[PDB]
């Protein structure tokens, strides 16, 4: 995995294991994803091709 | 994720989060 | 491009368990999500699962009796309803993300599932 969004640029040598959604917009997300409610993590793809 | 081993007396301590490390005196 | 098709939507009696399973073409690079349209409301989040992932998010209302799964073999995702409370009837849509900017990249045609009390 890796991350696409975070509150701010992490400091050097810090571990972030947070899960809360990142509010790109002023819209409240209330713990549930939606439009402008971006889940931070994203998986990769590792095919032999 | 860790474990370690160590009014007449007063304990004085300084804690600092520097460089992503925690230092104690 | 990748395409998703929804099947398995139909009326169920109160308390029934119907497993909503939508097929996906070229799954693996994407995370898929389940949203439903209330009769007078817009889509809201219910379930989503990342490939081979244990990352699970659910709405508090649908919490406690829903789970989502990804088979990894037939390229189809499975959502199970367990004892639906009648007001929870809605149309569920499969959607996927490549790089989410506004919402999920693709929207499925969806299906209708309804419950009779």
């Amino acid at each position: 995995l890796y991350r696409l969004f975070r509150k701010s640029n992490l400091k050097p040598f810090e571990r972030d294991i947070s899960t809360e959604i990142y509010q790109a917009g002023s819209t409240p997300c209330n713990g549930v994803e939606g439009f402008n409610c971006y889940f931070p993590l994203q998986s990769y793809g590792f095919q032999p091709t | 994720t860790f474990e370690y081993v160590s009014f007449k007396n007063l304990r004085e301590f300084v804690f600092k989060n520097i460089d992503g490390y925690f230092k104690i005196y | 491009q990748v395409q998703l098709v929804e099947s398995g939507g139909g009326l169920v009696q109160a308390g029934g368990s119907l497993r909503l399973s939508c097929a996906v073409s070229g799954l693996g690079a994407h995370r898929v999500g389940w949203f439903r349209r209330a009769p007078g409301k817009e889509r809201e989040f219910v379930a989503a699962i990342g490939a081979n992932g244990g990352n699970t998010n659910y709405l508090d209302s649908v919490k406690g009796r829903f789970t989502i799964s990804r088979d990894n073999a037939k390229n189809t995702i499975y959502l199970q309803m367990n004892s639906l409370k009648p007001q929870d009837t809605a149309v569920y849509y499969c959607a996927a993300r490549d790089i989410e900017t506004a919402e999920y990249t693709y929207w499925g045609q969806g299906t209708q599932v309804t419950v009779s009390s």
